[PDB]
């Protein structure tokens, strides 16, 4: 429209109405020039590629991308508390996106002095992929998302993708995608950009913990009509084999017949927070649980949803079974365990086996006069008819959605890092130049109200009563915003 | 302070009683706690709030308080029940202190 | 007054300087030195007794 | 064993010198229990030196250690701190970190009678004061 | 309506029309006072405990509940016989429940010589939980259901529920539900109670045995298999040869579908001398562990009880075991119980006491022989087809599907129809009528109550659909 | 014809584990080092950002489909073991006591990339002409390779961490897989047996599973 | 209520009294039997003109139980009026309900 | 109304709708002379 | 209703999570329903 | 830390009406204790 006319306003508030939450977030961004306006093939051999598991081949593009896929982008810590304590579930419904107040700068460096000035005639290219024809990198838990604190000014991450490879080399089936080959919209400093998206139907994420356990579903006061084989021998001696039967009842609750069995398990190695309890060896990678694909061994991280530890054993954590978040200012390599925040899935133990424990035992042979009944441990158990299980919890820091890969088949497509799985998710001489502007994203959330008849008070997520140097979820004296802990969504309870 | 006999003795399967004598300020007006400690280890709580006992503690350990004296009785004494016993209670006098008894070393004979 | 005249809050929108060409997740601490100026007119109607 | 208490800062100290002890608590809500320090001299019975309330507002000390020792806690960092000054040979002992079993909060008040009972202890750190 | 008028008739017949069957059952119930009108905490330590896997925490309620979870409640032996012979499948459609002819009796006992008399002004509280807000205990194959024989009078069971525990204690996440905190209907001896219920869509139970076997579905192929890896005895005789898959050898033919999942059970003989001379009831059993507690895998995945030609072998926990009329509680013999078996499902399912199959455990080479290993348990694989567990005259009808983020083949393992919203629980108790107050006000709750109980009739109607 | 999904005649250009953006880190962490170095009492816990340098340790939302291991056979005869292992060394499934060869069975990649001589024993359709399913490797584990590794115990000061090879893996939440390709000589449809339950009814020799076929 | 709200206040009130049962205590020779008296009445009224002394604001005992399964005893109504010592005065009031 | 006809039902619950809360409490009482 | 713009999370009344012989505000093994503590009404905050 | 004397009624805040002293219980709304104090409470200040 014009240079001296604003193309938008600052919208950054959440409205709670009925069974819906609308959250609007606006941030200020800065977009540099990546790859000097070039496409550049990248591979592992550029970095030396000393490992076959780490081999990759792909391309790096000058384009950036906006990623709002983390929850703390759209929710304040207060709005997240208001969500988790009052509700049994939530899920996204509609999406709105706006791009405005575009400001393109030129940087002229003459001698050792640099000068910044507005280049008014410049444009900015923006396009969204609604046909999902590009590689989708947003479901890989990457960085570059809008900052949790609104006052922060953030940088747009560079876009790049990977394709098929053999070692460092490519193969004939590897694909090349040019982002210039997509029709896009160009914006000057007076133009603005917007589009609206509609979430496909997804199940409510369950923000609750069960109050009963899968094995305790019985009525404690009454017996069961079914019988079990209580005794196979009269007593000590020879030729004492005999068969006896007893009623399964409140006396022995382990032997009752049950309609449902706990969820699947793929076992993890157990690590203790106390280091002297661990073995004196390098077992991070060697003792890890992994899965092999085309000869490459990828770590099974996080993997299936399983209780992190047995009740009363907080110190132990699965080796690659939990999401680990960094505290503010944490170093990129080799940091201590107090620099990271290890989340746990303790709430789901009612329906799910412990990640560091076996699923159960099976019979390994036929008992006979000359052979004792032998059993063996089930380290991994696939799906069986009659299993029930819980998914992985979502966090304020965690990702929101993921793209279901396009394949002939899948089972329980919900992503393993948490969140909502969806088939359709949301001349070499140039002038040194960059852009900046404003972005506002508006998501509509649907809620499921807590209907429980529980008499006694629930567990809630509450702030600490005591005095501290810093208010949690606030800025410090130097101005840095930080989140002290990872916050799960499961507090309220339901019946199993 | 709370006074306890220096040592107590018993035979397996036989009841043993350990008792602490105290003043009005501590045993008389306050709850008495019992701690079992084996040398080289941090103490363990056996009885709290006079006769109550924490989970993970066997039924045989029973504690009671009458007047200014508290008695800890052990039935079905075992080899693993041989250790030093400390009697504790809050003391109102002399600015308010938590007082431990002198200790009693129970020895399982035989 | 329970609902007095409302607070009027105003700031300059931060305009970042040139970002680096390689991505970094840290927030931008480099800005263009900036200030704004303009006019304000307030009009109050007073009732006399 | 969900509740866990650790002690650090133990050592050999010459008389007159002062050293600081720390306890790291985990597995429970720290600010809601009143911690205490109990010391056991070699070949001697347990002796309670000092206790602090959950908020940290009120502290108690044994007469023998009063005025030389000072107990403090950082609720934000879940740490119980014991600073000892003007140490002497009489102080050689194994110091324990004991957690107050009773749970209370801001709705109520801190009661030294009820809240000093200690359900769980710590391994302890030996402290030696010798010339 | 009134004391001098009856609130309902005796309805006890089954009508067959087309493919729809309507069954009507009517019984006479006797309900006592439970827990002296108190909610009591029950736990592992109350019953004596001492076992890790058996530790529990919960509450027993003064309320009772009505259960009709077995077929023989709704089916006479003849009606059950007409069902299984002429029909390939059945499933419920609608449920109708009436409660009428409520009577209440007061028990006055003075120096023995007790006397029972009509208490006319008493009420009997009853409600249904149609929001499924209470714990659902009706899916655990419990006793206390309406008796198979319409002339028997039965005792209404007591309702209780278990919640989370660590040992015998309770974690703060444990829930305490008050059944008095639910709006309920109060019935004097002339009032009656009824409600209707709609069964949600469920598949027909398959009451049949497959004529064909999963492996023999062939017609007695253009596909080939590897017949010979060597020419004969000697050195350097390795070779690859291929032959047609045909009627002569039917084991190697390519097939589209494979048998269903398996979790092996230990095999026990009815002739005790063939069994091992040791105590393996518990140690030799298949179990699953949840939160460190081991629970027996009974019945577990539906599998054939035994291979063809074997009758003396039965899986250790892989079957439903029913007792004979008048069977003792503890250490009864084998002829005192009825062990059901599932021979019919062998066509589609592996044997519970046999391995699922074999897998390659290594790579062969000139220096290594091809090695295999037994698959004891096999999760789901694409191409699996299987049968569910059969339903019996004595067996349960439906179960409740737990409310979870995910489940697979929700059909319950003890057999029957899994439902997210099963027929609701019907809770009932006698309204407490206290004794004489002290005449001087006391803030304590009244602990003195007139010994009292109620009786009446129950009629349940279920509409079925036949295939 | 009753409604059936389109058979997907394409090969994925991306692999299941490489779906990441190569240029940006994950905000997730992994355990890099369990000891400081060589010596006694060197146990420690160290964490590092999962990023482009190490792509194996990054968190992922999906894992490859099920596997049932087939024996591996080389087309160069001298490389094979000098014995008759056709039947005795082959994967099978026993039903009512009768053993049947597991042919073809679960859809899996016939071989690893760059290894054409080898072929799964019973895992390929043989017309002779031995077919392969190289295309499905992107989401499907190799037929002749294990699914992965699983911790077989708890580590401690006394016991070092042990793992074991998973030869077969049933369905797990999060798996994605490709079905078997259809051929000009291959079947079109297959009747779905009439049963209480089944999973992914698509037939294992290829084609369209149908409850009411021609 | 307390976690989600800045304020609350009562609006309407509805009070029902029903399922009346009158038990007569028959004590003969030391043993006691409790039977129904079907023709007995129970008088009830509310004071909507606020004519009687108001005893409900002194935080007295005898209120409905917190727990729905408890059976409570009704407190006895009595009041107080002007006094000098234990004597009455000419201004004191007496009420017959 | 009648000797064998109940004069009321049992209502206990708390339904929360909008900006209002309706609480319902039912008990059992005994009144001596 | 609570209209607050406070960024950080508010203090809330919560049931503590730890093992105990009973759950608070429920019956014990003898049928006695006790209330362990008084619950105030003031948790959320406002500006002055 | 309290005085060694009986002061529950003698040291109590009270008001007089018609020649009769009544205790000021609870009385005007005031903070029970200063911030950072958990061991002190008003004699007739709060409901018990």
């Amino acid at each position: 429209d014009g240079v001296g006319s604003s193309s938008g306003n600052w919208h950054c508030d959440s409205q709670w109405l009925g069974d819906r939450v609308i959250t609007t977030s606006t941030r200020t961004w800065a977009l540099p020039t990546y790859n000097n306006h070039l496409y550049k093939q990248i591979s592992n051999s550029t970095s030396g590629g000393s490992s076959n598991d780490n081999a990759y081949f792909g391309y790096s593009t000058p384009w950036g991308y906006f990623d709002f896929n983390r929850f703390h982008c759209h929710f304040s810590p207060r709005d997240w508390q208001r969500l988790i304590n009052n509700n049994w579930g939530f899920r996204p419904k509609r999406l709105n996106f706006k791009l405005f107040n575009i400001q393109v700068k030129e940087v002229t460096d003459n001698n050792g002095v640099k000068t910044i000035a507005n280049n008014l005639t410049s444009t900015v290219q923006v396009f969204t992929d609604s046909d999902y024809q590009l590689p989708y990198v947003l479901g890989s838990a990457h960085e570059g998302c809008l900052p949790p604190f609104p006052a922060d000014v953030f940088m747009i991450p560079q876009y790049g993708y990977l394709t098929l490879n053999d070692g460092s080399q490519a193969v004939g089936r590897s694909s090349f995608y040019c982002l210039e080959y997509f029709p896009s919209q160009m914006l000057r400093t007076g133009n603005n950009f917007q589009f609206s998206y509609e979430f496909e139907n997804v199940p409510f994420h369950s923000s609750y913990a069960h109050s009963q356990s899968l094995d305790r579903l019985m009525n404690p006061l009454i017996d069961q009509y079914l019988y079990y084989l209580s005794k196979t021998i009269n007593g000590s001696g020879q030729n004492q084999q005999t068969l006896k039967f007893s009623v399964a009842g409140p006396s022995n609750m382990a032997v009752q017949g049950r309609n449902y069995i706990p969820g699947p398990s793929y076992r993890q190695q157990r690590v203790s927070t106390t280091v002297t309890q661990n073995n004196n060896s390098e077992f991070a990678w060697p003792g890890a649980s992994s899965w092999a694909l085309n000869g490459r061994n990828s770590l099974m991280n996080p993997g299936p949803a399983m209780a992190s530890h047995k009740e009363g054993e907080d110190r132990f954590f699965p080796l690659s079974g939990s999401l680990i978040f960094g505290k503010q200012g944490t170093g990129r390599d080799n940091v201590d365990a107090d620099k990271v925040m290890i989340t746990n899935e303790e709430e789901i133990k009612t329906t799910n086996p412990v990640a560091t424990e076996s699923y159960g035992q099976v019979a390994t042979n036929h008992q006979s006069a000359q052979a004792q009944a032998q059993t063996g441990w089930v380290q991994n158990q696939g799906i069986l008819p009659g299993m029930v299980w819980q998914d992985r919890d979502v966090y304020l820091q965690g990702p929101i959605w993921a793209k279901i890969p396009h394949t002939d088949g899948n089972f329980h497509p919900s992503p393993l890092m948490g969140g909502f799985g969806m088939k359709h998710p949301p001349l070499n001489s140039f002038i040194t130049q960059y852009s900046t502007g404003q972005v506002s994203v508006e998501i509509e959330w649907e809620l499921q109200k807590e209907n429980s008849k529980r008499w006694n008070p629930e567990i809630q997520y509450t702030s600490n009563y005591y005095k501290s140097n810093n208010v949690e979820f606030a800025v410090n004296t130097e101005g840095v915003y930080s989140e002290p802990r990872p916050i799960g969504t499961r507090y309220l309870t339901r019946n199993l | 302070v709370l006074t306890q006999p220096p040592s107590a003795s018993g035979t397996p399967g036989q009841r043993v009683t350990i008792s602490c004598s105290g003043s009005s300020s501590n045993i008389g007006s306050n709850y008495v706690y019992w701690y079992q400690q084996i040398p080289g280890t941090a103490p363990k709580l056996l009885i709290y709030s006079n006769n109550q006992r924490p989970s993970g503690v066997p039924d045989r350990f029973s504690g009671s308080k009458s007047g200014t004296s508290a008695s800890l009785a052990i039935s079905g004494l075992r080899s693993e029940d041989e250790a030093d016993y400390y009697c504790a209670a809050w003391d109102d006098s002399l600015s308010g202190n938590w007082v431990f008894g002198g200790g009693t070393k129970l020895t399982v004979l035989g | 007054m329970k609902h007095p005249p409302p607070q009027i809050l105003i700031k300059n929108t931060p305009v970042p300087a040139d970002p680096p060409t390689a991505f970094n997740k840290d927030k931008l601490n480099s800005f263009i030195t900036q200030y704004s100026t303009g006019q304000v007119s307030v009009e109050i109607e007073w009732e006399l007794q | 064993s969900e509740v866990q208490l650790l002690e650090s800062g133990g050592g050999l100290v010459q008389p007159g010198k002062s050293l600081r002890l720390s306890c790291a608590a985990s597995g429970f809500s720290f600010s809601n229990y009143a911690m205490s320090w109990v010391r056991q001299a070699p070949g001697k019975g347990l002796e309670w030196v000092s206790g602090i309330s959950g908020s940290g507002g009120s502290t108690n000390y044994a007469e023998s250690v009063r005025g030389r020792f000072t107990i403090s806690r950082d609720n934000s960092k879940n740490t119980l701190y014991l600073e000892m000054n003007s140490l002497r040979v009489e102080d050689t002992a194994v110091y324990y970190c004991a957690k107050g079993m009773s749970y209370y909060d801001r709705s109520g008040y801190f009661w030294a009678k009820y809240h000093y009972g200690m359900d769980v202890w710590g391994q302890g750190i030996t402290v030696t004061v010798s010339s």
